[PDB]
């Protein structure tokens, strides 16, 4: 009679992972160019 | 009839590019650097 309440589970199937971090919206919010210096200035 | 404008011959105006005029300056282009020398 060997049930369930014998056998022994030696580790669990992880199965699938997830993280919880969020959606970035800002490339189509922000007119964005990289820039080369320390400081940077507009023309209007 | 546009005028370009000076700077004030301020120091300060001219390194932040301010003008009097039209036109207001990236900054004061770049001529060069002095490192000071090295004694032997």
């Amino acid at each position: 009679s060997t049930t369930t309440n014998s056998n022994s589970i030696g580790r669990p199937n992880l199965v699938a992972l997830t993280r919880a971090t969020t959606k970035l919206i800002y490339s189509d919010i922000v007119a964005t160019q990289r820039t080369n210096q320390p400081v940077a200035a507009f023309y209007g | 009839a546009e005028i370009g404008g000076d700077h004030g011959y301020n120091a300060t105006n001219i390194a932040a590019g301010q003008t009097s005029g039209a036109v207001t300056q990236i900054g004061p282009a770049v001529m060069g650097m002095v490192r000071r020398a090295i004694p032997n």
